[PDB]
This record gives C-alpha cells, structure tokens and sequence, in this order.
C-alpha cells in the first residue's frame, strides 16, 4: 500500500504512461507539421518515448525503473498546459492562427502560476460553451445570430488569442453569452440585442470576410 | 328500529343461503365425477393404462432403494403389468437400481375407486397415489376454472395480474 | 457455475458444493434466482443472506454465482431512470411487465441493451496507442443537457487494437479493445464497478468554488462549497421540499442524484412525481430536468439490503459521473432511515449492538461515506476536475439531536442547515433557524469572495452580528417593552427585521423571486448594512446634548428610503439585467447616503 | 397445478415444543404447508420453518400435545399457503386461517395467492388524493384521512378502540359530493369483543360491505401472523383487480407484534431491543406498505392501524416503529375517556399529513381546510385558557377569554362528542364547525381568510 | 445533586417521566401567575405586596428551570442508559448460550 | 534471524466477520503475520489472535470482502509484526500499516523492533522532573505540563482541539529561563484535517523533525489499531536508543476506540460499558504507557492523546477508562467556544497530576502552586454565583457574590483568551494570575499562605 496520493503503485506508473502517450498525440495534434520547434522541444523528454513501440509495457517498465520522466505532478501541470493549447486552436478550427501567436500564447501559459484557475481557462470554457451549443442547432434567428458572431469570435481570436487582453473580444464574449442564456421565446430582445451589436460594431461591415 | 336490524338478518342469511346452495353444486359436481371415474376403472386397457402411468409417477416421487406397491387386490394382474414396465423405465430415466415390490399380503380398502399407494421399505414414507385423491387434488387446484366456466366469469373483475 | 441450497433457516440459505464463492460475492439462489450474498463460509459450504423472501426455496435448489460483489452497472441510459437501492430499473420493471408489482426474483438488466446509443469516438486515439485507466475515448449523445463521456474502467491500461467507428451502437457490443501483456480486454460501453469501492482520483483537491444555490439565506449566511458536505433535517413541517427543489433546479451543478433510502411509500411517489415535472431555462429552452438528474428510490418495505445498500449504489452513481468531470450534487433523503435499516441488518446477523442499539460501526460506516465527497483531480489523460457534494437529510425519531446517526452525522458535515418548523407556522420560508445553523466553509471560499465579490464577507459578518444582537436584545424588550431601550438598539431591531422580513425571506412561488443572482443577494445586503451603519452614525454622532437624531425621527425623515430598500427584493433577474439591477442599486446608495446627511 | 402425489412421512425425528422434527423428507420446502394426523384421528396443520437437508423442522399450529415419534403421519403438499380469494368472500367472517365462522362455505375462489405477496413498484404508486369519510366528526373535519394514506390510532389499554373501531366500520364511506368495502382484521382478540365486531356489523347492515377475520386471543400464536397477511391479500385483490376502494383496519397490533416475537422464539433468534425481533421494522412496513394508489386503475387501500400502547408510553418500540413509518396518528387520549366523553380523541397531539390533499373543492367543500385550521387554534387557546381560569379566576377573565372558555365547552359537548350510532358526513361536519366559530366575532378569526368568512360565516 | 438517585429500572422511568410532566406543567401554570400579577402590577404602576409576589413566584418558576429540571432530565438520560447497558449484557449471555447449544448438538454428530 | 523458507497454504477453512480461519497448519504461531493473496492479485495481511492445534485464526487487516475459499493464498512470516525503524523516518509520511505514502522509498531499517513493545522496568524508569512551556496561560499555569508526561485534550465534534494542538507543536518549549520531534498520528480523521496539520507543520518549518502517520476515515477500520503502535514504536526508537526528545500526539483516539470495539464484537469478546470490550484499559495501557523518561538515558516521550468526547458524555468509556490512566486532562468545551474564546479550555473539570512537582522553586517560581489553587477556587465559587444568581437574581447577591462574578467575567478574557498565536511566558501567566487575585481582599485569599501573599499581592 504505497498510496502514492490516490493511487497505487501499479497505477501511479499506469497513470505516468498514460499521459506521456497523450502528450505524443496532442503534440501531433496541435502541430502536425512539427512547426512549433521551441513548443516541442518544452516536451522533448517525453516525446522521445513517442514513435516507438512499446506495446505498453516497456515503457510501463521504463517509469518504474525511473528512466522516464516520471514524476506524477510535473506531467500533470505540463500536459494540462499542452491540451489547452489544443483547446485555443482547436475551439476556432475554422481559422487559423498565425504561429508567432501560438507560441507567445503557449508561454503566457507555462508563466501562469495555476493555468487551471486562470481568467484564461474561463475564457475558453466560454468559448466551448457557445461553440458546443451550435454543433445541433436548428435554424432560427436566434442560432443565427449566434453563428454570426461566432465566427467573428474565432476570427478574432486567430488575430489576438486569449491571454492577450481585449475590450473587442471581451464584449463580443458578453454579447454572445447573453444572447445564448436569453429566453428562445422571446424575439424583441434578441432582435435589437443583435442589432446592437451589428451597428455599434467599429467597422461598417462586421461579418463581411467572416462567414460566406 | 328493529325492523331495519331485521332486515340485516334477513339479507345476511339469505346471502348464505344462496353461496351454501352453490357449493352443493360443486359438491354434487364433483361427486358425479367420482362416479365418472368409477365407470372408467370399470373397464380394462384404459384402467391399465392409468395404472402404468399411476406407478410410474410414484415410484419417481419417492425416490428410494426398496420400493412396495400396494393396491387392490381385483387389480394385482394390472399393477404387476405396471410395475414390471415401470421398472425398466425408471432405471433409464433415474441411473438407480430401485428393488421395487408389491404387496400381496395387504391390500387397499375395495370401496377406492382405483389407483395405488407405494410404500418405502420401512413403511414410513407413503405416496397418496390413489385415484379418489389425484382427482380432489386436480379439482382443487384447477377450482377458479370450474367456477367460471359453471357460473360465469366475474364482471367486476378487470385485471388479471 | 451453479452450486445447490443444502437448507434455509428463514431469510438465510445455506449452500453446499460451493467452494469457488469469495465473501460478499453474489448468488441467485434458486428457480427464481433470489438475489443474495455470501457472509459465512466454511469448507464448501456458504451461508447466503437472501434479500427477498425466501418462501418455496428447496432443499437442492440451484444457486447460480456471480463472481462479482455488489456492484453498480454503469454506461449509456444511466440518466433519467430510476432505480432500486440495489440497481434495478423500477421504470422498466413496471413497464416490461404491466404489472405494479416488483417481481419476486426480477432480473432486469440495469441498463437496457435494445437501444442503439449514438457513439462518436475522441478522434484522437488511433490502433497501437497507449492508454490508461479513466481515459476517455468516446462520447455518447444522450440528450441536450449531459454529454455521456466513456470512460476505460479503472484498473484497466494498454495498447488499442481496436476502436469501433462512429455509429449506433447498443450496450452489448464491444468497442474498443485493449491488450495488455498479451491479454485482450474486450469492453462495451457499460463498466461494473464494486458499490462497497471507492473509484479512485488522481488527487483529492480543496473545496473553493461555492455551491450557487437559489436561496439568500443558505447561501449569503451559511455557504456551501462544491464537493462539501452538510447536513439538513427532515422534518413534516420543515419545509424541506423548498432546498430539493431549489438544489435541483437551479444549482450550478452539472447532474442531480436523489437517493431515498427507506421512506413512506406516499413520500416515494411524492419525490417520484413531482420531480418529472420540474423544469429549468438552460440555453433559452425549457428542458425537464430528468434529463440531468438520476434517482434512486426505496420505500419502508423494500429489501433491507436494497435500503442499507441504497446510500451507496447513490454514490457510486455520484462518482461515476464525477470522474467524467462534472460537478454532482446527491441529496439523500433520510440517512437517518439507512441508519435504521443498517440496524436491522446488524440485528438479523446477531452481532452485538453498541450505542442506542446501533451497530458499533456505524460511526465507521457515516464517516467513509462522508469522505468519498469532495473536489477531486480526475484520473485519465484528459486532466479534468469534477466534484461531488453531499446533502443528506436526518430524521431522527423524535426529532432529539442525542441520536447517534444525528450526533455522528453533525460532527462529519462541515455545514448544518438547521431547519425549523416554528418558521413554518409563521408562514417564514425558507424555515432556517439562524441560531443553530452554521458553515465551516467561510475560510475556504475567502480566496474566491475576496477574488470577484470584494464586501461580501464584511457584509456577511456584520449580518450574523445585527441578526445575534436582535436575539440578545430579546429579554431587555420583553422586561421593557423598547422604552428603556438605547435609540442604537431600536435599530439594531427593526434593522435586523428589515432583514428577515426582505432578505432572509424568499418566496419561491413568485417568477421575480425564483432564483436570487449571487451578484443580487450581495446588492440586497449592502444596502441593508449600508443603511445600518448609516443609522448608527447618525445617531452616536448627534447622542451628545441639545439637538439629537433618533429612530422615530430617521423612519419620519427617510421613510420612502425604508421603503425603496423593502422593493429591492422585486428587481426580476429576467427582465431588469446584471446592469440595470446593479444600477437601481446604486441610487438607493446615493439617496440613503444625501438622506442622512440632510441630518447633519 | 402440480398434480403431483402427495407424501405422507411417519418419520419423526423428535418433538421440542411448538417444534416437531422429521426426517427423510425429499427436497422440502422453505414454509410449505403440511398436515399431521394424530393416532386419535385428530388432524393438526403446520409450516415448514427450518430445511437442513433431510431435516424438515415444521411449526405446528395447534398445540404439539398428544404427538409421538412413531405414529403421527405428517402429509405435504409441495405448496406454501396460498389463500383463496374472490370477490364473493365479501360479507363473510374468517378465523385468522382463512377459514369460515359464520356457518357459510368455504371460500369458491377466483384465484390463490401468496399472503406475503410483492412489493408494491414505486414507480406506479400515485400520491394520495380524495377523501375517505368515516362519519366520526373528531376525525373528518379535525384529521381527515387522504384516499391512500396509512393513519395508526393510538390507545391505551382499556380505552373504547375497539368500539371507535367498530363505529367506523359501520360509518365509514365515500364522500358521495358501490365500489367502497373494508377488510377489518382483529389480532388475539378475546371472545367478548370478538362477539361484539360480529353482532355489531350484522346487526346494523354494514356486513354487505365488510370481509371480517377474527383471530381470538386463545387462537393458534401463528396463525395471528398470518391473519393480517390474508386481510391485505384480499385487500389487495378487491382493491387492485375489482377496482374498487377498499379500507383496511388492523386492531390490535400489539397483539401481533408480542405474536411475532413468540415466532422468534421458536427460531431460537436472540430477542433485540425491549425483548422484540431486530427485523419488526421490516415486518411491520412490510403489512403497512401494501396499500396507496396505483397508476391506471381506480381502486386504492387505506390502512388504520389501531395500536395499545404498553405502560400508556408512546416510547416503547410497538407504537415508536409503526408511527415513524406512517403518515401522522389519531391518538385515543384518558382524560377524555373519564370525562365521559365519546369519542375521547385529543385533537391537539393527533396529524394527518396527507390533509392538506384529501379537503379541498372538488373533494370536500371550499371552507373545510380554513374551518379545520380556525377550530385547531381555537381549543389550544380555550385549553390555555382554562389553564388561566384555574389560576386567576372567571374575574379576573376578559371577554375574549371567556369566548375562548365558552368555545372550549360547547366544541366539546357539539363537535367532538357524537355517540356511536350518530353518523356525521363531512359537510355536517364543517357545519357544526361553523356553529363553533360563529362564537366569535369576524375579527378574532385570524386563521380564515376574508372571502372565506364572507361566504360561510353569517347565517 | 446530579440525579435524584433512584436505582435504574422501568419503574424509575415511569416515575421520572411523570415527574417530569409535573414540573413542566407547574412551570407553566406558575409563569401565568407571574404573567398575571405583572400586567396588574404594570397598570398600577398594596403595590409592594405585589413586587414581593412577583420575586417570589419568578424565583421558583426559575429553580424548576434551572434547578429541578435539569436535574430530573439527567436522571431520566441516566436511567435510559443503564437499563440499554443491562440489555446488552442479556444479549451476550443469550448468544453465548445459543452457540454452546450449536457447538454440543456439533459433538453428538 | 529466521533463515528457514517460509509456508504457503491455500488450506482456508473457512470465514466469519473479518477472521479468515486456516486449517491443516503446521505448528501455528500465537501472533505471528500472514500474507495472503486473493484471487485477483490482490495482498492483504492479519495477524493470528488464536491457535488451536492445526487451526489458526487471522484476522485481516485490510478486510475479508473478496477472500476465498479456494485460491485463496496465505504464508506465514513466522514472527510476529516487527516494523523497520530508522532514525531519518522524520520527514517521512507514511499511512496507518506503516508503508511511505510520500513517493518516498521504503524505510531502510536500522533495526526492527516489535510494534507491541515491552513494558519498562518500573525500577529504572525516572519520574519526570522538567516542565515543558506549552505558552497557553489555560496549561502552563493551572496545568504544567511535565516533559515525559501524558496529558490527551479531552473535546467534542466541531471544537478547535486540532488548532490546539496544533498550537502545542510550534511553541512548545522549555520554562529553562530545544527541538522536538513530533510523531503525528493522523487516525479517523478526514482529509482536510490531515492536510490542516501536514500543511501546519510546514508552515512551522518543522518538517524536519516531523514524522506523519496517516489512516484516514476512508481507509480500513482494523488498521486503525496499530497505526498508534507504529507511531510509538518510531518515539520508543527515536527517544530511548537516540536520546531523542519526542512529542506524540495521537488524533481522537475515540476512532481506535470504535475500530477496537468492532474487533471486540468480530470475536464475541465479554463487553464492558457501552459495548466496549472489559479488556479496553489494558489495551490503553498498552498504548498509553509508551511513555516517560528513563534513567540514564537523555530521551523523553510525551504524549497528547487527544479524544472526541461521545456527546460531550464526560462519563463515557473513552474518556473515562483515559482518565484512569494519564496523568489528567486539558478538556476544551463548547460553553467556551460559543462564545468565541480561545483556546475554550475549561480549568475546572481538568487537572495535571505532575504539576506539584514540575513547579516552584528551581522550576519557575516559588508562588506558582499558591497561585494556581487559589484561581481554582475563586474560578469554581464564581460558577457556583452564576448557578445561584440564575434563579435569585443579581439583585440577591451580596458584595461577597459580585467579586466572584467580576473574577470569573475578568479571569475568562485576560488569563484564558489569548489567540492561536499568542505566547505567554509562565512567568507573565503568574503575574496575570496576580492581577485577577487582587480582585479579592487578602483575607478571602484562603488557599495561599500569608508567607506569599504579603510578598506578592501588594503590587
């Protein structure tokens, strides 16, 4: 009874192996080109394990004989850090965001003192939340509007990312919100709601470039 | 005042009268049977008949290394028929070697319609396998038919389960 | 598999050739297949307690066994049914037979295998990849609320040689397929996992994030923390339905688990009906919120191991969606009434009974229950967090707190939320006593209230203070009737009204009042303490000599202000937003702060 | 059906009290049935309590007097005991094994079933609804009792339960703003009363709609258990496949629980708290619980437990276990019952829970919860009065108080006080309410809304 | 002192809860009698000899509370848990003799 | 050592509670170890409570829930549990059995020593002569306590007796006007309360010299008896054979009460008081009594076995048979905490049965005893006043009385207030003393001698 925090000993090295395969694929994921050289090479020491077949069990054996970077917490932290990466590019697929901006986004991340509580991490969990609704969703003014201002949501954030502070993405995010939390019913409000947004926009034509 | 208790007594006792009057006949019913089942032992291959399946159906219940039929004694050349078929029978259907005889000392009362008693080796476990007690046995049993198909279903009665 | 019934002694079955069994396995005895488990062994025999009745079970009867212990199936179809204390659907039991009666012996499937799931898998998991033990690798779509993540069972790890492709599949087919060591593990999309087990976590995590119930008081006062435990008497008269449905309705949690553990059977079909009925906005759209919620229901006359076993098959539910990241809220009806059936099994085993009669573990047995709730890191690549928080009721004979279950249960929850009925009879709802009532969440949530809400906990602290005085000041106002009675004191009571009368007070039958806005709730006692300080000021500062300020003159000079803070209550969420509330609320600041100062 | 043969054992193992031990039995049943012949020719009947493979322990229900080990025969039936049911069953007296009394037939059944039966799926159970009048107004317009709910009665030893019991019976009924019986069970009553429910409910024509089980306190122990058993069975039957309502009154389960712990006893089990089995919880919910609604069909059961509480202490585990697993109580008090005050219920310790949903319009009438609510509060204050009266005298009394003292006389001798054979409905009920209340002056009626009393209060 | 010091049994139990009914009903007929001479010592406000009525009669209405009470509700808790310690004690013979009954009918097979 | 190779059987005979009894064992050990592998690869181990011939009885540690007949695995270490002790276990945490919970190795032993110790030769065992500062006016005046002495804070649910000692840990010192280990045995408690202490101790930067045993509620209830063992057995090393000076403190000790009482109930052994086994004093002796000084060696043990109080029942087995025992009690209330004072420890129910020797001359100061008994009577006469003055009113009291009432009201918020961090030098709590006692005139000042009062009581 080891009891290594919550786990055993078998499956504090299960565990290790786990995320050291998950960080391989997330990397492949988030880079498949393998552009983002100074991005890799932050995970170099359990990327090396990656494209070599160990059925599992050697590299089960390597975390046991202490050969692999096997401290539970590090990975923990460093994985988190790697799959919201995923999170960032991946909530705004249909952009692309420039590489110099992936990379100043991902070190902004790995300075956070705790990622998981970070006005970062809500952002993105708003995202997802107004990205997921519209998945399934039936055509009605509402979901409209909603796609509208998505996708200029993930334009924007392609342009600027997330932890770079905004007022225009910011306001984009309530308005959206709002929106989505607003009564189906009700179509006053969601009209000029909308309208609002179309006309206070800066630009004379907020979704020309953005949406077909 | 007295009157309306009067009147309870009265319809109380004639709803008696009436359900007593019902079972005489089920009762009569089923006395006619027992003469019904009397015709049948009157005749000879289909009492045998009977008698085959009667033995078979004991000796299967009790189960036990020595066995004793007992039955009446105008019936011995029927039952030995039957006990030397169900002999063969149950050593297939069991893998037991049952010593399995009858008796021909005592005999079963000559008022029993038919059928058999069979007895352990010790005479301590009987089976009531005689024909007056299968059919009470089956006419109990199957009753909540018997009433219906005699006197009707129960028009209040919307659920089975 | 099988082995035969040697003898019963009542609900005990004895068996013979039954060597292979392990103790708290599960056996079917009989052509019934009761459903029991095994305590005693010795050589090839077993002694099988047997839930249900065991009339007609005979001597030679077989016993089919199940290797696994009392266990909870869990998969696709989880949500929205209920259940029997030992997992048995009671929505299908009543539906696949037409009849209102639990078979004696029924043996439906926990999760039905005649409905094709919709599955789309992660996407990022591909054939010779490595995975491990609470990995997710594929979503089913249940409905719009609750996505259904498929977890690898824990105590599980490999390599994939299989992934099912996208497409509908039921709970009998296989779809992914791990080998380890040589061995393939062919999984469905349903795990089995021991109900008397705890799943385990990554790490065990503090409890920071407040549980957002609907209510001002149980909440402003007496706050609960996601993953926390309380306690709440259940009482006739207490007026318990206004936390369930408010828990329920308009919490911040993701899934709902109501478990009873051994009710009246008119109290059953109440929580049994009433709940298909609840709704909440969620994206605009009103949804039932059986769509997220699940439960488990047992009245007085079930199986006492269904009752005794009910507490945990509703935390194993609990957990098993923890560990998919959502924050779960389980309320048990009445711990109190699983207390009395873990009684009665202790007495039917004839072991020696300690305090009141109770089991001598019953201490043991409420304290790791209590403890499998809280905020946890969950395990699996995907480095997600969920929670699990408890609010189980008690409902001790006779209402006394000398109970063990009541005393054990106060001295392991870190929240109590004493209810009253003497409220009730005074139309005060919700019924909390105030005085009894405590949170021992204060600390742990500082660092969020000091984070977004900044005066929340000055505000509270005071308020406990205003509202403690009132009862202090009790026996001065009876033996004076508020003439001898300092003009600070006057405010202090009627001040301290004010907030019982239009803060602590909710009336949830209103669609203004149905769900208080943290950002509201705060707003409402601002102004309240505001004006208290206000008040006090305006009379300590003029007390001297010659021309001083007193209540009676205050309530004369500002008494639309009394008023304006009585409205405050009436600001709709729905229609006056998060800007306009807080705009209003901020002219009453402003005309409180110039009315006291035309005093001066 | 089986048709299978039946076994009749000569094989005995030994004799030890209620106990008889056999032997050799073949693959015996856990509580199957057997009868014993006796070598005078006596038949006894019995159940199988204990199989240890070939060793069938059978509890005998008559006493064990009179058996050897060498001659009595012990016949099985290969079945456990399943009681003939039928609708035509009602109107007829049973002894606690189902068997005639009244010099009719036994039972023609429509179908058999087993007495311990199956627990009623929750998932079907719909909360209770209408009332069930019973003509008593200290519990009509005070206490009703919901078409559903399971309210216990509460008694000390030698108060009028029994007649309360019996007037009920004979009153009790729809509210009629046909398809209404009660099954009435007496446990280890005494041949006086047993004589008493009898010639009462066929006197007065109530028998038409009364199936009567008499378990006489000098009956087989055993049998008392079961008697409750085959009340709800054929409760059960009447109610949910006859559709129709159905009122169960089970007197005297104290009765049955110093029965139950004889039963354990005979099982050698060791006696829990205050010496009673460490499963009466169980048992207990398991008689109380088959009762309530059912989704799609119009029948439903109601239960009134009556129960004596030992040494008048509400404590003591018989009434502590069935109260906290039913819905309120009526509570049979003293002093009323020597004040000479029929019926002696206190209307200040009794509940009903379900209340709130048996009274209302469309069930009752509009006024009934305001009137119930008013009169509640009205005899707690005239009681605390009185206490006053007592003290500082009818001087020093003001008027209020002396409305409240003249409320607290006349709601006794008018409302409460009723006689046996005076059958108050509902609506007489709330109207002699509202001879109690028209006491007062409009504004000391605090409890009953404006539009209430506007309508109900003059005339 | 603590307890009124009667040797626990049922019959103290009885007695200790009528006791008890008795002072709780004193109390609150006795508080009515105070409640009584204040309101009449209020509106006059013979006056002194109610304000010696009044001490008097508060005094003892507070020893039921504070004294005698407390002190008969200990003696029932008292009670209650000593006669549950004796039960248990006749568990334990009783099972022990249950088992030496099974452990003997073991030996005669 | 034992060189011959161990035994495995798969020889179960069979399982009840949590005893699994083996058969067909040779020459079985009394208290000696198995290990035992389920089917699943689960390990589990017991210890042998019984041997009879060819049978042995092992209970099992973690459990018998999955234990089988069959394949069921066990060997015999052929010793009874001797643990790995080594002097760098401080700064190690390890769980209830004793294994590194840290992520830490496994300890490499400098010897093994038996967890169930020998009892010290009471003719070489030194009576503690050395006072520990504990800066808690409430202790270090009224109730010293003595380096080598055994003093349990006596409390309830929901009381801050965990702050307390935690408190105790970081300004402990010495009255010499010194680093101690402490062994901290986390047992029936929750997580937040082991993270609460884990998290003290380093925020103290003490860890170093810190030693953590955790059994937490989740963790099983059989363990829970050895983890004191375990805790004992590393102070027995550190102190006895490292001259070490060691601090154990033991979490409520009523959690190994309850796992004790459980394993009492398993083996059917004759209980005592409230279902407590009769032998439970000898088992806390054995516990307890792992401590003290001994003669010719520099180490000390000093325990603080803090209880929860059942109910705040003072009388209860638990803190009964415990007072029996140690030397005393620090008993904290909620009278106390209700009312916001810290630490809420209660004088007057407590006592340290060293104090008349730990004080006075050469240890603090001559006045010391003189001061302390006469707070204890002027503290105990106040709260006669408040029990009197609740019923005759303060107008009934006379100056006598109010004096008492103005020292309990003074002595509660100057000499027992002080804050989680406030610490008091013995000699400042003396000098407070000093200033609640001239409260009185010299003449009431009965307990002390005029042979201190005309030295100390002019200022």
């Amino acid at each position: 009874g080891i009891k290594m925090g919550g786990l055993t000993s078998e499956q504090y090295h299960s565990q290790v192996v786990g995320k050291i395969g998950y960080i391989a694929r997330c990397m492949q994921t988030i880079d498949p080109e393998n552009n983002l050289k100074k991005i890799r090479e932050d995970y170099q020491d359990v990327l090396i394990w990656a494209e070599k077949n160990y059925r599992f069990e050697e590299i089960l054996e390597a975390s046991k004989s202490g050969k692999c970077p096997n401290d539970l917490d590090a990975l923990s932290r460093r994985s988190l850090i790697l799959q919201e990466l995923l999170r960032l590019v991946s909530s705004i697929s249909p952009f692309k965001m420039k590489l110099d901006l992936i990379e100043s986004q991902y070190e902004k991340m790995k300075q956070h003192v705790n990622l998981w509580k970070s006005d970062y991490h809500v952002k993105l969990n708003q995202l997802n939340q107004l990205t997921d609704y519209l998945k399934n969703a039936a055509p009605t003014p509402k979901n409209n509007f909603l796609r509208a201002m998505t996708s200029v949501l993930q334009m924007q954030i392609a342009q600027y990312g997330i932890t770079e502070d905004n007022e225009g993405i910011n306001q984009l995010f309530k308005l959206g919100l709002h929106l989505l939390a607003m009564a189906n019913e009700k179509i006053d409000e969601q009209y000029h709601l909308f309208k609002g947004y179309v006309k206070d926009q800066p630009e004379e034509s907020p979704f020309e470039g953005i949406l077909p | 005042q007295q009157k309306k208790i009067q009147m309870s007594n009265l319809m109380n006792q004639a709803r008696l009268k009436v359900l007593r009057a019902r079972d005489d006949l089920i009762t009569d019913l089923l006395n006619e049977a027992k003469q019904r089942l009397s015709k049948v032992v009157k005749d000879t291959t289909r009492y045998q008949v009977l008698l085959d399946g009667l033995v078979l159906q004991g000796l299967y219940q009790l189960l036990e290394p020595r066995m004793i039929v007992r039955c009446r004694k105008q019936d011995f050349p029927l039952v030995k028929a039957a006990v030397q078929k169900a002999i063969p029978m149950y050593k297939i259907a069991t893998k037991k070697d049952v010593d399995v005889q009858i008796d021909l000392e005592a005999y079963l009362p000559e008022d029993i319609a038919g059928g058999v008693e069979i007895y352990n080796g010790d005479r301590k476990i009987k089976v009531s396998n005689t024909l007056e007690s299968r059919l009470d046995l089956i006419a109990q049993q199957m009753m909540p038919e018997v009433r219906g198909a005699l006197f009707g279903a129960n028009a209040n009665r919307k659920f089975l389960d | 598999t099988f082995g035969y019934v040697h003898g019963v002694s009542g609900p005990v079955v004895t068996a013979c050739d039954m060597a292979g069994a392990a103790m708290y396995e599960l056996v079917r005895v009989g052509h019934s297949e009761l459903v029991g488990e095994i305590i005693r062994l010795e050589g090839d025999m077993a002694t099988i307690q047997v839930y249900e009745e065991t009339s007609g079970v005979s001597v030679g009867d077989p016993v089919l066994r199940t290797g696994k212990p009392l266990s909870v199936e869990l998969g696709p179809g989880i949500m929205g049914a209920i259940f029997d204390g030992i997992q048995r659907p009671l929505s299908d039991i009543s539906s696949q037979t037409q009849s209102i009666y639990i078979p004696r012996g029924v043996n439906v499937s926990a999760l039905s295998r005649d409905i094709k799931w919709e599955f789309i898998p992660s996407k990022n998991l591909r054939v010779g990849s490595h995975i491990t033990g609470g990995d997710i690798y594929g979503i089913v779509n249940e409905n719009s609320l609750i996505k259904h993540k498929i977890m690898l069972p824990p105590r599980s790890r490999g390599s994939v040689t299989y992934i099912a492709p996208p497409g509908n599949y039921d709970a009998s087919d296989v779809v992914l397929e791990l080998e380890f060591e040589g061995v393939k593990e062919k999984l469905s999309m349903v795990q089995v996992w021991p109900v008397r087990q705890v799943r385990p976590v990554t790490e065990k995590l503090p409890a920071n994030h407040p549980l957002l119930t609907g209510q001002r008081v149980l909440d402003a006062l007496f706050p609960c923390v996601q993953g926390g435990t309380t306690a709440i008497p259940g009482a006739f008269g207490c007026g318990k339905t206004v936390i369930s449905q408010s828990l329920s309705k308009y919490s911040n949690s993701d899934v709902i688990i109501y478990v009873g553990c051994g009710e009246r059977g008119n109290e059953m079909s109440e929580v049994l009906r009433d709940f298909p009925e609840l709704t909440m906005e969620v994206d605009g759209k009103v949804e039932s919120i059986m769509k997220r919620t699940a439960l488990v229901a047992n009245t007085s006359n079930m199986p006492v191991a269904a009752r005794e076993a009910s507490i945990y098959t509703g935390i194993t539910l609990s957990e098993y969606f923890r560990d998919m990241g959502y924050h779960v809220s389980m309320m048990a009806d009445s711990t109190s009434r699983w207390a009395e059936a873990l009684r009665e099994i202790s007495g039917r085993l004839a072991e020696m009974p300690a305090d009141s009669g109770y089991p001598a573990y019953l201490g043991a047995r409420l304290a790791s229950f209590y403890e499998r709730a809280g905020r946890v890191k969950c395990l699996g690549n995907p480095e997600r967090e969920g929670s699990v928080s408890i609010v189980g009721a008690v409902s001790p004979p006779g209402g006394d707190f000398s109970d063990p279950v009541t005393s054990a249960t106060l001295g392991i929850v870190q929240v109590f939320w004493g209810l009253d009925k003497k409220l009730a009879q005074r139309k005060h709802f919700p019924s909390v006593n105030w005085l009894i009532s405590y949170s021992k969440y204060m600390r742990a949530l500082d660092e969020y209230y000091d984070k977004h809400f900044t005066e929340f906990v000055p505000l509270r602290t005071k308020a406990k203070e205003i509202l403690q005085e009132e009862e202090d000041l009790a026996e001065i106002v009876q033996l004076v009737g508020k003439a001898s009675l300092a003009e600070t004191d006057k405010i202090t009571l009627e001040v301290a009204k004010l907030i019982k009368d239009d803060f602590l007070q909710q009336n949830g039958y209103t669609p203004y009042d149905r769900f208080c806005p943290f950002y509201k709730t705060v707003g409402m006692l601002s102004n309240m303490i505001s004006f208290y300080d206000m008040a006090r000021r305006a009379v300590e500062t003029t007390a001297q000599s010659d021309n001083k300020i007193t209540w009676s003159i205050i309530r004369e000079h500002m008494g639309e202000i009394l008023y304006k803070l009585s409205s405050m209550k009436f600001k709709d969420p729905v229609k006056d937003g998060e800007a306009k509330i807080k705009a209003d609320y901020a002219q009453l600041l402003e005309d409180m702060q110039n009315a006291f100062r035309s005093l001066e | 059906y089986l048709s299978q043969p039946r076994l009749t054992y000569k094989t005995v193992s030994g004799v030890n009290g209620p106990l008889v031990i056999l032997d050799h039995v073949k693959f015996p049943r856990y509580a199957e049935i057997v009868h014993l012949t006796l070598p005078d020719g006596t038949k006894r009947s019995g159940q199988v309590l204990e199989v240890s493979g070939s060793k069938a322990v059978v509890q005998v229900f008559e006493g064990t007097s009179g058996i050897d080990a060498k001659k009595t025969s012990c016949e099985f039936t290969g079945d456990i005991l399943r009681t003939p049911v039928s609708e035509d069953m009602l109107g007829r007296v049973f002894n606690g094994s189902g068997k005639p009394i009244d010099r009719g037939p036994v039972v023609l059944a429509e179908d058999f079933l087993d007495i311990m039966g199956q627990p009623i799926n929750p998932q079907c159970r719909i909360y209770p609804e209408e009332m069930i009048q019973t003509g008593i107004s200290a519990i009509d317009g005070m206490n009703s009792i919901a078409r559903g709910q399971k309210i216990p009665i509460f008694s000390a030893a030698g108060l009028p339960h029994n007649e309360i019991a019996a007037q009920i019976c004979r009153q009790a009924g729809l509210v009629k703003k046909e398809n209404f019986a009660i099954v009435f069970a007496a446990m280890g009553v005494n041949m006086e009363t047993a004589r008493f429910f009898k010639s009462d409910f066929e006197e007065n024509g109530s028998m038409d709609n009364v199936c009567l089980f008499l378990n006489l306190a000098n009956d087989p122990t055993i049998e008392r258990i079961i008697t409750p058993r085959l009340a709800l069975t054929t409760a059960e039957f009447l109610a949910y496949q006859c559709e129709k309502h159905v009122l169960v009154i089970l007197t005297d389960m104290s009765s049955y629980a110093e029965a139950l712990r004889e039963v354990s006893a005979a099982r050698e089990e060791v006696p829990g708290r205050r010496g009673f089995p460490g499963y009466m919880y169980t048992d207990l919910a398991t008689i109380y619980e088959r009762a309530g609604r059912v989704e799609g069909r119009n029948g439903s059961i109601t239960q009134i437990p009556i129960l004596t509480m030992p040494n008048d202490d509400i404590t003591h585990p018989i009434p502590d276990l069935t109260g906290y697993i039913t819905e309120g109580q009526i509570y049979v008090d003293r002093q009323l019952h020597n004040r000479q005050i029929y019926p002696p219920i206190n209307v200040l310790p009794s509940l009903s829970r379900l209340m709130k949903s048996a009274i209302g319009e469309g069930m009752t009438r509009k006024d009934h919860a305001d009137v119930s609510n008013q009169l509640y509060a009205c005899y707690a204050i005239g009681k605390d009065v009185q206490a006053m009266k007592a003290v500082v005298g009818e001087e020093a009394l003001t008027s209020d108080d002396l409305l409240y003292l003249e409320f607290l006389q006349k709601f006794e001798k008018n409302f409460i006080t009723q006689g046996p054979y005076e059958n108050r409905t509902v609506y007489e009920t709330l109207d002699i309410g509202w001879q109690l209340l028209r006491i007062f002056p409009k504004e000391m009626l605090k409890r009953i809304p404006q539009s209430t009393l506007s309508e109900f209060y003059p005339r | 002192k603590d307890r009124i010091e009667i040797f626990p049994s049922r019959m103290a139990q009885t007695i200790m809860k009528a006791r008890l009914k008795g002072a709780q009903t004193g109390r609150n007929l006795l508080k009515k009698k105070s409640d009584a001479l204040t309101l009449r010592f209020r509106q006059i406000l013979s006056f002194v000899t109610l304000d010696e009525a009044i001490k008097i009669t508060n005094r003892r209405v507070n020893a039921i509370e504070h004294v005698i009470i407390p002190r008969i509700e200990r003696t029932l808790a008292y009670i209650i848990t000593e006669l549950d310690e004796r039960e248990r004690e006749e568990f334990y013979r009783l099972k022990k003799i249950q088992e030496k009954k099974k452990i003997i009918k073991e030996k005669s097979e």
